[PDB]
């Protein structure tokens, strides 16, 4: 059966999904996620999109503004629009499977609504592909692969130039925040290979 | 985050073993989500953060995979030239170009709504603008435009059956992440993934560049430049967010460095100590590294040399002899709140005093406060992430190495005084501070252990559970948020693979409206604390044999 999704949970409650096509398989995954982690997933959704102040109020307005200033949502929707049908199925199946359990939850809330929704006073809403993609983008990319302090480095460098003069302030900057250090212990041994690029360490761009 | 992968030649009773401890902090409910997927080309088992479609940790019966944070420099800042007249415009390649903009309204439960505008240039969103200079700063990411493809590269790699197929997916993941491989025949591999810019000559990646045209990236570097190794001569791959390879430059963060002092050395010496390891021994490295003080190995030699001509009754010397007897492994006393030896409290106060006399003194205020932390700072709830060696301590380590350090000491941090004189002064500061609180009998000193909190707020500072859902564990462990081990071709079983993991507090976060807690809400929490683990099943017969429940749906798109 093409329409059948089988869900087997083990002794630790871990779900195994058996299905025949992509959309069915990820619909099953989204469905058990909504079963297991619906309040966590919904606050993760509001955190990655900057919509926390709607349910939690004024203390989160700066947070929401910072999340929104750090990305461009139309560029993410354009990337979703360019996927092949198979790839788009992954995201659409997952959002649909979540929606299926959210529909049951919003129809039988006396027994199925996670307590925290009552505690915090709001109810789950339906997901679209854009929301599933933003779970990954808002954590892994926008936070764990977005690290820079170039503007604070510049201000450090300027304060070191005042202290010790122009050439000396640059050399102390290189002592504190070197570009590379040849004695750092490396995952790849030197007998196997070394990085081939060499970089400017003088701030030659000014 | 750490990982060790053991190949054919170092493994005993197997051909390959992979142990992974990704470190994202500790939360309730659990950071990661366990899930097995069987159909449509997929046959996988494992766990993954926020239940992403792609599994970051797991295997498919032929290969296995895992990650750690990469920290390459893949973000630079472009100083955009604005104009007092013709606002919303910026100079680029000889013309005044218009900015993209969008209006946003923030709705506020129980407040008024707030509206603001977000601005973007060809280089990326505008972080900040300096009206005095008429400069706007735009943050430019090498991965911009490839977020969605990175997520799909993490999903398709679950189907790979070999190095060749797996690296095809690795070449599409664009974020700065280390990726690791093991297989059923005992092959092992590593790729430092991601998109890195092809910078113009003279561009110093630690500081801003002018956004007027001439400093623009040329493109992205090819995948052949990404550091990678397959079946290394050593027989193993280990990483703890240290450098991938010789001469590779790190993130531009001022607080982040790859230096001679690095915590991955702690893993290396355990794997180099034994010719071959078993699975049980590879799991057991999690227990040792969890409990190891990271500054001891670094500064013990310096402390020994400085107190070598001291008499037996000089208290600065007694402090160093206590350290010389210690292996650096912290262990809780029977009270569940204090450490058995006082070593980490002595290093903490020593190092704080050493940095305040050296690194901090050379840096102008208020930047001096970036280099004062010893690396032991926490609150009553404990560290929010892994323990590492602080940046001040890495800089200080190079200075105590003298001309054995490759980094030119442009300012002498010891300001003309002999090393030993500064080390003895800090040791005096240490004796004074600690003896005042604990007394003169070093042997009855009971110093406070670090604890571990599973927080109700997520990493952003936003509630994802009620406050009473917070969980506390007595012993702080410097280890993965979850741990998983995959063993290929066990000589002890008929099965081609064996795999285990632990996802705490448990698989479920569910709490009914009446307050009834799911059955799998916390049945992995004690297992976490004791270094135990559950089996990960892959095959139908193992899943059927351990089944507790079944649900079948009939749906049509
Ligand atoms: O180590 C960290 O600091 C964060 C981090 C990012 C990506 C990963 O895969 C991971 O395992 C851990
Ligand atoms: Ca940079």
């Amino acid at each position: 059966s093409s329409s059948e999704i089988k869900i087997v949970r083990d002794e630790y409650g871990m779900p195994h999904i058996y299905a025949n096509d992509t959309w069915h398989l990820f619909y099953g995954y989204g469905y058990v996620v909504a079963q297991d982690r619906l309040f966590q997933m919904e606050m993760a959704r509001r955190s990655t999109q900057g919509t926390v102040a709607e349910v939690l109020g004024k203390d989160f307005v700066k947070f929401d503004k910072d999340i929104r200033r750090n990305y461009w949502p139309d560029a993410i929707r354009a990337q979703i629009a360019a996927l092949s049908p198979e790839d788009m199925s992954i995201l659409q199946g997952y959002a649909d499977g979540m929606n299926a359990w959210i529909d049951k939850v919003n129809t039988n809330p006396e027994t199925l609504l996670p307590k925290q929704f009552n505690t915090f006073g709001f109810t789950p809403k339906r997901w679209e592909p854009f929301d599933v993609a933003m779970i990954f983008v808002g954590t892994m990319a926008n936070r764990f692969s977005d690290s820079t302090s170039e503007i604070d480095n510049l201000a450090l460098l300027t304060a070191l130039k005042d202290k010790y003069g122009v050439s000396q302030g640059m050399a102390v900057f290189n002592q504190l925040k070197w570009l590379v250090n040849p004695s750092a212990p490396t995952t790849i041994a030197v007998q196997e290979s070394n990085y081939p690029l060499k970089f400017n360490q003088q701030n030659s761009q000014t | 985050s750490n990982m060790w992968v053991i190949g054919k030649s170092k493994a005993q009773d197997a051909k390959a073993i992979m142990v992974n401890g990704p470190q994202f902090g500790w939360y309730a409910p659990a950071y990661t989500y366990g899930i097995g997927l069987h159909g449509a080309g997929y046959d996988v088992t494992g766990n993954t953060p926020f239940a992403y479609p792609g599994l970051v940790f797991g295997h498919n019966g032929v290969i296995s995979w895992g990650s750690t944070a990469g920290f390459g420099d893949d973000v630079d800042i472009f100083a955009e030239r604005l104009s007092a007249e013709k606002p919303g415009y910026y100079l680029h390649n000889g013309k005044w170009v218009k900015m993209l903009s969008r209006e946003e309204t923030i709705t506020v439960k129980n407040g008024q709504a707030e509206t603001f505008t977000v601005w973007r240039t060809v280089h990326g969103n505008i972080l900040q603008t300096d009206q005095t200079t008429q400069t706007a700063y735009a943050k430019s990411r090498a991965w911009d435009g490839k977020e969605v493809a990175s997520l799909l590269a993490w999903t398709h790699q679950m189907k790979a059956k070999n190095w060749q197929q797996w690296t095809q997916q690795a070449a599409k993941q664009a974020l700065t992440i280390n990726w690791y491989y093991a297989d059923v025949n005992g092959n092992i591999g590593y790729v430092h993934t991601g998109a890195y810019p092809d910078r113009q000559s003279g561009h110093d990646p630690r500081l801003p560049v002018p956004g007027t045209g001439k400093w623009d990236w040329k493109g992205l570097l090819p995948f052949e430049m990404n550091p990678k190794v397959y079946n290394p001569q050593s027989g193993y791959i280990a990483n703890w967010n240290n450098s991938p390879q010789k001469d590779y430059p790190a993130s531009d963060l001022f607080a982040f460095l790859w230096g001679g002092a690095d915590r991955v050395t702690e893993i290396d010496r355990l794997l180099e100590q034994k010719p071959r390891l078993t699975a049980d021994q590879a799991w057991d490295v999690i227990r040792q590294t969890s409990r190891q003080d990271l500054n001891l190995r670094l500064f013990l030699p310096t402390l020994q040399a400085a107190t070598s001509g001291l008499t037996q009754s000089d208290p600065r010397r007694q402090l160093v002899e206590t350290l010389t007897r210690w292996d650096g492994i912290n262990l809780l006393n029977d009270d569940g709140k204090t450490w058995q030896q006082p070593g980490s409290a002595i290093l903490n106060v020593w190092l704080t005093s050493m940095l305040k006399r050296t690194v901090v003194a050379a840096v102008p205020m208020p930047f001096d406060k970036w280099y004062s932390a010893s690396g032991y700072e926490t609150t009553q709830d404990g560290p929010t992430g892994s323990l590492n060696i602080s940046v001040g301590a890495k800089i200080l380590y190079e200075a105590v190495q003298g001309d054995k350090s490759p980094i030119p000491q442009a300012v002498d941090l010891f300001a003309g005084k002999p090393q030993q004189e500064v080390v003895l002064a800090a040791l005096e500061d240490t004796w004074e501070t600690l003896s005042k609180r604990y007394g003169n009998n070093v042997s009855n000193w009971k110093t406070p252990a670090m604890a571990l909190t599973f927080r109700a707020n997520n990493f952003f500072g936003v509630p994802q559970a009620a406050a009473e859902e917070t969980r506390h564990q007595a012993e702080y462990q410097n280890r993965g948020t979850e741990n998983d081990m995959i063993v290929f071709s066990p000589t002890t079983s008929d099965r081609p693979v064996l795999a285990w993991d632990v996802v705490a507090p448990g698989q479920s976060g569910f709490i009914a409206p009446d307050g009834t807690v799911d059955k799998h809400y916390e049945d992995q929490l004690k297992m976490y604390e004791n270094f135990g683990r559950k089996s990960l099943w892959l095959t139908k017969q193992d899943v059927e044999a351990h089944k507790e429940s079944q649900e079948v749906l009939h749906v049509q798109r």
